[PDB]
């Protein structure tokens, strides 16, 4: 039991976080109030301190006299699912006949999907974000032509054997998911759950992901999550003979379900590598186009 | 079986097709969501945050880029003289290209809404002045004097205690919606022109910088929405990313 | 239907109304998103709300 | 009446006769872990008073070539008073934080400081210049400790991103004309309930002059940043012998 | 007919894609079930069941392999001396691949939930001691000494007509789940490490053996769950099966 | 529907929601299964059952 | 069904009956119009209206 009372009065322990502001529904744009000419003192919307950081709070009414809009203008196509939900290319795998890559009719690719621009500056606006994902895999010949060829594809996840060749026991695949395919078929298609052990995936992780010291030899793990590393996607021609034709495929997320937090600004140089935001130091450029002079278009 | 017939469109892959999906893991359940601060529902939200606006975006050597931030005002001689001037589409190449909304709107082809500047003198205590900041609906050339602006939409700024102003740029257009204005016949969609003059002269006494800065924040106005989603005109990428 | 609840927004402060045809949830469409919007929490983080005709530093 | 205030807490009391509000990050307060969201079994431990209040760690001096820098939480920390040394002794750390950056000068100086606080600020290299090298930030640099460390190129935040765009975070502006200080109410940001406070870095704390400092000679020139911040509603678990790293 | 479309995904094979496939054998009805006992329903019962943990997991040639399946304890010089130690994490390479619970794990991505190792003395009935059994939650390096173990989660345990103690390690995580945990990043998912020291010593009075052995059973807590199924790390064929 | 009952869990402590379009049930889907456990089958199976508070040798 | 009402036709004097398996309406087929006629709008957009049995110049 409890008796000082410091310690009955004392808020430790809330677990209820007050929240100073509330969504409202906004399916349309605002509309705009007839107005006129004011004449006040004491009255100034135009005038702010934007060094509290807040935006301003000035409206057309209050500048201008406005006439009456009824605005019916959508705010549907801004939602997080329709800017999303966009089936885009995350990832290339290569399985050659005569190469240096993969000669031997498999693959394995870590799902990473940094390493295309267009997908990464979008979902990169955000520090969190938690979502369904619908994958698609187009396979061809390099010329886009389609032969009759048997493919597998299945899901490594962490701790699972990866294959180490194109008969490997791995693709027994008892219990990994698997998906047997033809490149004369339509592309295949699956749907995949959010699969983090954190409530949400992060694009952006300013930490280290072991203990100990961080000497120069270790530093290639600055910024490594294990909660964003899903597991490996491996490929196969399905046969015990070498495949007679050299075949690409190609990755396509869409994401759908999607919750995302702490919006972040927007990459502005161009991307160099997957595990981090190293820029050209020589090569930094500015957001955008440049003008000769202030007081000239 | 039951008797259908294939249509037109059979197997084929829209990238924006918004279907069922077989799941790859049957009876799995998501880790749990607890609470995160900050969650955002609708890009919409961002466009009404301002961000800075490059006015003066002019310098291009590394070591001067942080200069792009920030434009100047001094004492003058009292004629009523130019400030600065820029454009004010926001979708186009430009001083918008610096603000977040300016960014956002590159994923949309239509927009539509007032907009709304911010500015922040940051100037000694000392310094006073009263500025002219006009907005030039489409069809007005780039007013020669001030004489010329002050016949548009505009504010007159009076430096004080409130250390900004704000410029709104109402929704003024004869379509609905603008598609992102560009020279060609692209430019029936500009929003206008922003234009900024002396209107007093910026006054200090004795011991204070004959020279100080106004920073521009820009954001968009509540009745702003955008349409049909569309890729950035920005790829950032030269070759692979390894 | 009678699926599993294994969608990532399964308890999401907006309503989805999807389409489905397996036993678990996250298969389903994207569906359509509620349209609530909160700029404040972005645009107006401030303690002590100040007013639009008056001057914000009293 | 917005301009006046004191921040009370712990044995700790702050004045201020020219503020400009107070910020509350994302719309809200820092609160501590609920019984649903939390996973680890052990009762938590909630030293209060002595490891929720104000601590001032560090000043640099604001120059008219100042270029700007930033801070890590809870790195800043971990080696300062009972804070420290619960997060050295605990696995799991959780907190919040009130953030007070104070620069006074005169009614005759000018320049403004744009104060912000970025969630999972990593930071990258210039990659050799050229963009050929893959190097990587040595631990002094993404977890500078107290003295905080100085940006390199600001325009781009040290990691590829618009600095112009870094007002989308919670902030504040330091515009000596009008106050002399900036407040930022943090609430826990991550997306785990507990974490290691010192293996991962919350969120950092940008001060940058966007407009330099200037004033004419014989005005005291030196001009300084002071940094002062408190933790709240701290939180431990996971308990063993201290550990720095 | 009627007019269908058909969608990616079409003749593909998923493994583990749950549809409804023909019957070759119409009207066909199977035996019927009798009762059997001992009837599973969920691997979490399995769990459950305490199975023997390989502490002494150092011998190799055939003829010692049972030596592993016991650890030894033996009168000391009352320096709080060292007896073994082991890592919690139950599905990485060691220890707990003995345990059915560490195999059955290894059918699974991600991991939660407390653990439980207990330990049976099988010395001389005449045979008395304390010992000290720790857990050092992640971040803690391998205690040097009884002192520092001290500092974390800990039993200490008192031989006597009670032949066992059990050592709970609780779930201290900063995720709700755990990937199994390896050298290299992985290690990130690491539980900790348990190690066992004398707190007091064997004693043992004259007539009696100098050495004794203690036995290690571990299994999971009620709170424990596993998801994310995949394929086990070994696959125990070599050429063909014939 | 009206079909067959030759499913190899026809009759079992775990009732099923499943999905069929043939005549034999065997054919439909493995569906969901009902999460009952009975951990002590195997953990506890003693005759005399001793408390946890007390010192299991009595 | 709860559609979105994106088809180029929403709030026309004549209504349409439709088939559509998407969420967006103007995926929606052609269906059937309404048959009204409005001749007078082109054939007779006179202000003082002039009779058949009279001579149209009073
Ligand atoms: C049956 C089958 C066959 C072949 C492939 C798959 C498959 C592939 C990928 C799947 O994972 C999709 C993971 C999407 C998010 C990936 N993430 C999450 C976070 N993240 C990230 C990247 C870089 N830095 C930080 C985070 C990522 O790249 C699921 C199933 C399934
Ligand atoms: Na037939
Ligand atoms: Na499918
Ligand atoms: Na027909
Ligand atoms: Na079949």
């Amino acid at each position: 039991g409890d008796r000082v009372a410091d310690v009955i009065e004392s808020s430790i322990g809330d677990s209820v976080s007050r929240a100073l502001t509330h969504a409202l529904p906004a399916p349309t744009g605002q509309n705009t109030q007839v107005s006129s000419h004011r004449l006040d003192t004491g009255k100034v919307p135009a005038l702010q301190a934007a060094e509290i950081g807040a935006s301003s709070n000035a409206s057309d009414e209050s500048m201008i006299e406005t006439r009456c809009v009824l605005n019916s203008h959508s705010t549907a196509e801004t939602t997080l699912d329709s800017f999303f939900s966009r089936a885009g290319l995350v990832g290339e795998i290569d399985l050659p006949l005569k190469g240096t890559t993969n000669p031997n009719g498999y693959a394995n690719w870590d799902i990473d999907i940094t390493g295309y621009a267009q997908m990464r500056r979008k979902v990169e606006l955000f520090t969190y974000m938690r979502f369904d994902a619908e994958f698609t895999f187009v396979a061809c010949t390099p010329t886009g032509e389609v032969v009759p060829q048997l493919l597998q594809y299945m899901f490594v996840p962490p701790g699972a054997p990866k294959p180490d060749s194109r008969e490997s026991l791995a693709w027994q695949t008892a219990t990994n998911p698997s998906v047997f395919v033809k490149l004369s078929d339509p592309p295949a298609q699956v749907s995949v759950p959010f699969m983090s052990p954190a409530s949400a995936y992060q694009w952006f992780y300013d930490g280290y992901p072991t203990f100990g010291e961080h000497k120069q030899e270790k530093d290639l793990e600055y910024g490594a999550c294990p909660n964003n590393m899903m597991g490996t996607f491996s490929v196969r021609t399905v046969g015990t003979s070498k495949s007679k034709y050299p075949l690409v495929v190609r990755i396509y997320m869409r994401m759908k379900h999607v919750r995302a937090w702490i919006p972040r600004p927007m990459r502005n140089q161009n991307y160099l590598f997957k595990a981090n935001p190293n820029y050209a130091g020589n090569s930094i450029k500015p957001t955008g186009a440049s003008r000769t002079a202030i007081t000239t278009l | 079986g039951f008797p259908t017939e294939l249509k037109p469109g059979t197997n084929q892959f829209l990238t924006t097709d918004d279907g069922v999906s077989a799941p790859i893991l049957p009876n799995f359940h998501p880790t749990p969501c607890i609470h995160i601060p900050g969650e955002v529902r609708n890009l919409l939200e961002l466009c009404q945050v301002e961000t800075i606006l490059e006015v003066n975006n002019v310098p291009t050597n590394a070591t001067s880029l942080m200069e792009r931030l920030r434009f100047p005002v001094s004492a003058q001689a009292g004629k009523g003289e130019l400030c600065a001037v820029f454009r004010a589409d926001p979708g186009r190449n430009g001083p918008w290209q610096s603000t977040l909304l300016g960014q956002l709107c590159g994923y949309y082809t239509q927009w539509s809404g007032s907009l709304e500047v911010t500015f922040m003198f940051t100037g000694s205590f000392m310094a006073t002045g009263k500025m002219l900041i006009a907005y030039t609906p489409p069809g007005g050339p780039l007013p020669k004097d001030r004489a010329t602006a002050m016949l548009g939409t505009h504010v007159i700024w009076d430096f004080g205690l409130q250390s900004s102003v704000t410029l709104v740029i109402p929704w003024i257009s004869n379509t609905h919606y603008r598609a992102h204005a560009r020279d060609g016949v692209f430019d029936y969609y500009t929003t206008g022109l922003v234009s900024i003059w002396y209107q007093t002269n910026y006054v200090v006494p004795i011991g204070a910088p004959n020279t100080a800065y106004i920073i521009a924040l820009a954001a968009a106005q509540k009745n702003f929405t955008m349409k049909l989603c569309k890729d950035a005109s920005d790829i950032l990428q030269t070759g692979t990313i390894q | 239907s009678h699926e599993n609840s294994n969608s990532a927004t399964e308890g999401s402060t907006i309503n989805y109304t999807t389409i489905n045809y397996y036993k678990d949830s996250y298969a389903a469409t994207a569906g359509k998103q509620s349209l609530k919007q909160d700029p404040d929490k972005f645009a107006n983080p401030v303690k002590d709300i100040f007013t639009e005709m008056a001057a914000p530093l009293k | 009446s917005d301009r006046v205030a004191q921040l009370t807490i712990g044995n700790s009391t702050i004045t201020t006769q020219e503020a400009a509000n107070i910020i509350v990050g994302y719309g809200e307060w820092p609160s501590y872990c609920s019984d649903s969201d939390a996973t680890a079994v052990d009762k938590p431990t909630r030293p209060d008073v002595s490891v929720n209040r104000f601590y001032t760690l560090d000043t640099k001096l604001w120059e008219k070539s100042s270029k700007g820098w930033y801070w890590k939480f809870p790195d800043v920390l971990t080696e300062t008073g009972v804070f420290g040394q619960n997060a050295q002794f605990h696995y799991l750390y959780r907190s919040g934080f009130c953030i007070h950056v104070q620069c006074n000068a005169s009614k005759f100086h000018q320049g403004a400081l744009l104060v912000a606080v970025l969630p999972e600020y990593v930071i990258g290299t210039v990659a050799g210049g050229t963009g050929t090298e893959d190097t990587h930030p040595p631990y002094k640099q993404t977890q500078p400790g107290a003295d905080g460390f100085e940006l390199q190129h600001p325009y781009v935040l040290d990691a590829g991103i618009p600095i112009s765009q870094l007002t989308v975070c919670p902030h504040q502006w330091i515009n000596l004309r009008t106050n002399n200080c900036a407040t930022i109410i943090v609430p826990y940001i991550n997306a785990l309930p507990f974490d290691s406070a010192l293996n991962h870095c919350n969120f950092g704390l940008l001060v940058v002059p966007i407009s330099p400092l200037d004033y004419d000679q014989g005005a005291t020139p030196v001009i300084p940043i002071t940094i002062t911040l408190a933790p709240m509603c701290s939180e431990f678990a996971g308990l063993r012998q201290a550990v720095t790293q």
